[PDB]
Formats: structure tokens, C-alpha cells, sequence
């Protein structure tokens, strides 16, 4: 009947830094709190149980504390293998709720996305469909929003967005946004644009093509 | 030692019902609580409920009260998750874990459940050619839309393997029963459309392997 509010949803850190993730119970849990670690593509693994007892095989740079409603997970000397997700869970009362999680990622310098827009392929037009694609690559941080405008009017339906993980080599992020239209509609319109909204600008990074202006 | 073996992926369609198994070895399930946890693509862990094998007692998160029925068979050291009236909301990874109050905490590999009316469809691979202010740069990006297939996976390459980096293959996303993915590629403007660039995708489940040269539009 108690919920956990975990913070931050995202933490950017470097190797060697100290870091803390917090979870506040919406009720008193009497230290019946556990911390889980979840690596990319793996099952969750217990880190700390009963707020402060380290789980099996968990190193000492890890430590949990608090009581009542505010708990904290601290990682003293961030090692490369610490990057991943953390989740808190209370086991005070049914339901044993998980906090929303924290994604610990490698921080680097900001980088605006390289945006590229692509009109539908003729092999798709021939088929009755018409997908406009926008690649917004190599940006940092990972927060970003794209919006499509067909002749100035925003379009929300028919959009397929996909994001990559933080790159292993350069630590940037990337996103793909496909706007699927029918050939019918794609041919009774001219301007097609996608606007990227990212922290590196106050203006959207915008790309666009005009169907008959080729 | 200890291991919780969960089914591999299970494919089911809307409205249907599924019963996932979780088989335990290295310990007796009566000595702990057997949990079931959901995780949608790139979202958080959600506790569904648990069972106390010994007593049979079960507990649930009111969100899953009408969707989930967890049971256990001590005879076989196994726990189950019965999900009913499947919806696209039910597609996720389902973990089973054995734990209660101490250090004893073990998790299964997860059962990825995909919910779709779809039948094994091949992908439509279309080449993505540039809107020019970007070919007009030091480097240009091109791509390939791998649309409308089912089920995962597909593999993608550029210039057969001669183009391994400057590439970004986006994770697939199931909408209206079918998946779709994309792959991007960055090469210098001196290298295209002068020299060629082709993507090669493969969807084992359809026995499909296409190739596609990126050619400039009338631009």
C-alpha cells in the first residue's frame, strides 16, 4: 500500500566519483528496504537488503542507509562495472513496490545531434505507403524530443521512435523517428519536417524537404 | 548451485492466456517466497505478486489482481504465472525470483512474452536517401527502413561488412502487431553517390535476405 519515489531517474557520473540514489517511501517501512542492480540485458541482482546489509558478493564501495521513509544507496568509487540500472524495493507491506529506477550513465561533454531527414523510398511509394525518416545521431545528454510537421501542422499519430543505448565507444546517444503515412496523404502535401528539441539549443534543430521541390 | 529456469520467449496473441513456468533447483521453494516481476521494453521493474509455496498464500499488486494468478507446485519445486486476456500491455520480460527477508535472493533469466495477432511476416526493406543539405557536408548519412515484419530478429549490415562503423542499428519496436527498425550510416560526401553504398538485412524466420543500394532521388 506504500509506494517508493526513487531519484534521480538518471544519474550521469564518471569513473571514481561518489554517487547516491535515494528512495522515499510514501509510508514508514521500518527499514524493510532493498536495493537491486540491473545490468544491461541481465536480471536484477540484490545489492543491499534491510536498508544497510550488503548482499552476497557485493563490494564495499556500496552502502545503504536511512530509516522510516528516506533511504539512500551510495557508491563511493564508481567502477566501470557500476554503470547500469538501480531499483529500490520495500518489503514492509504487500505490495512490495519497486521505486521507478535510476539509470547511471557515463557523462561526457554535450553534443548536439546530427539530424538527417529522408523522404519515402520509391519502392515504398509504389506499394501505397510513405514513411519519412529522421535520424538524430550522436547527441548528449540522452534527453530529446522530436515533433513532425506536415505543412506546418504537427502530427502525432503514425510515429515510430527508437533509441539506442549509450555508445560503448563515444558514450553518445542516438534516435530514430519514422513518420508513417500512406502514399495518398504523402502526395497531397509538400513540406515535411522534424524538429529536434535538445538541451544544446533554445531553438529546435530542424530538418525538412519539400516533395515537389526536386 | 541455485538456478531458476524460466521458459524462453513465449509467443501469444491478444485475448489468449499464458502460463509461464519457473523451475527451481539448489533449494526448496517452501523456504522462501516466489515472486513474479514484469518489465516492459526500457521501463522499470514492477512487482506482480508472490506465493508462499509452503502455505499457498499469494499476494498481488492491485494493478495485476485481475490479470495475474500465481501458483506453485512444491512436488516439482516450480512456480507459475498465469496471465489472462492478453493485451499489448502484457508484452514484457517476466522474471521469477526466489527471496523473502534476507540474503537469499535469486532471479531467473526472464521470459520475454510477446503479444501479437501477427503471423510470421517478412520485412519490407526500403533505402533511405538524403535531403541534400547533408550530402552537401563533409559526411553524409544514409539509411534503410526495415518495416513490417514479425517476429524478431533481423540482422543488418552495410557494404556487406566493409562498413562496420558510422553505423547505428536501432532496436525494434512492435506497433500494430508488426516490428520496424532502422539503421543509419555516415560516410564522406566524397564517397557517395560516386562510389556505392548498400544495406543487407536478414530475417531468418521468413528465410528472407535482401540487399539495397542507396540511390539519390531526383536530387
Amino acid at each position: 500500500d506504500i509506494q517508493m519515489t526513487q531519484s534521480p531517474a538518471s544519474l550521469s557520473a564518471s569513473v571514481g566519483e561518489t554517487v547516491t540514489i535515494t528512495c522515499r517511501a510514501s509510508g514508514n517501512i521500518h527499514n524493510y528496504l532493498a536495493w537491486y542492480q540491473q545490468k544491461q540485458g541481465k536480471s536484477p541482482q540484490l545489492l543491499v537488503y534491510n536498508a544497510k546489509t550488503l548482499a552476497d558478493g557485493v563490494p564495499s564501495r556500496f552502502s545503504g542507509s536511512g530509516s522510516g521513509t528516506q533511504y539512500s544507496l551510495k557508491i563511493n568509487s564508481l567502477q566501470p562495472e557500476d554503470f547500469g540500472s538501480y531499483y529500490c524495493q520495500h518489503f514492509w507491506s504487500t505490495p512490495w513496490t519497486f521505486g521507478g529506477g535510476t539509470k547511471l550513465e557515463i557523462k561526457r561533454a554535450d553534443a548536439a545531434p546530427t539530424v538527417s531527414i529522408f523522404p519515402p523510398s520509391s519502392e515504398q511509394l509504389t506499394s501505397g505507403g510513405a514513411s519519412v525518416v529522421c535520424f538524430l545521431n550522436n547527441f548528449y545528454p540522452k534527453d530529446i524530443n522530436v515533433k513532425w510537421k506536415i505543412d506546418g501542422s504537427e502530427r502525432q499519430n503514425g510515429v515510430l521512435n527508437s533509441w539506442t543505448d549509450q555508445d560503448s565507444k563515444d558514450s553518445t546517444y542516438s534516435m530514430s523517428s519514422t513518420l508513417t503515412l500512406t502514399k495518398d496523404e504523402y502526395e497531397r502535401h509538400n513540406s515535411y519536417t522534424c524538429e529536434a528539441t535538445h538541451k544544446t539549443s533554445t531553438s529546435p534543430i530542424v530538418k525538412s524537404f519539400n516533395r515537389n521541390e526536386c | 548451485e541455485v538456478q531458476l529456469q524460466q521458459s524462453g520467449a513465449e509467443l501469444v496473441k491478444p485475448g489468449a492466456s499464458v502460463k509461464l513456468s519457473c523451475t527451481a533447483s539448489g533449494f526448496n521453494i517452501k523456504d522462501t517466497y516466489m515472486h513474479w516481476v514484469k518489465q516492459r521494453p526500457e521501463k522499470g521493474l514492477e512487482w506482480i505478486g508472490r506465493i508462499d509455496p509452503a502455505s499457498g498464500n499469494t499476494k498481488y499488486d492491485p494493478k495485476f489482481q485481475d490479470k495475474a494468478t500465481i501458483t506453485a507446485d512444491t512436488s516439482s519445486n516450480t512456480a507459475y504465472l498465469q496471465l489472462s486476456s492478453l493485451t499489448s500491455e502484457d508484452t514484457a520480460v517476466y522474471y521469477c525470483a526466489g527471496y523473502d527477508y534476507g540474503n537469499f535472493d535469486y532471479w531467473g533469466q526472464g521470459t520475454t512474452l510477446t503479444v501479437s495477432s501477427a503471423e510470421t511476416t517478412p520485412p519490407s526493406v526500403y533505402p533511405l536517401a538524403p535531403g541534400t543539405a547533408a550530402l552537401k557536408s563533409s559526411m553524409v548519412t544514409l539509411g534503410c527502413l526495415v518495416k513490417g515484419y514479425f517476429p524478431e530478429p533481423v540482422t543488418v549490415t552495410w557494404n556487406s561488412g566493409s562498413l562496420s562503423s558510422g553505423v547505428h542499428t536501432f532496436p525494434a519496436v512492435l506497433q500494430s502487431d508488426l516490428y520496424t527498425l532502422t539503421s543509419s550510416v555516415t560516410v564522406p560526401s566524397s564517397t557517395w553517390p560516386s562510389q556505392t553504398v548498400t544495406c543487407n538485412v536478414a530475417h531468418p524466420a521468413s528465410s528472407t535476405k535482401v540487399d539495397k543500394k542507396i540511390v539519390p532521388r531526383n536530387c
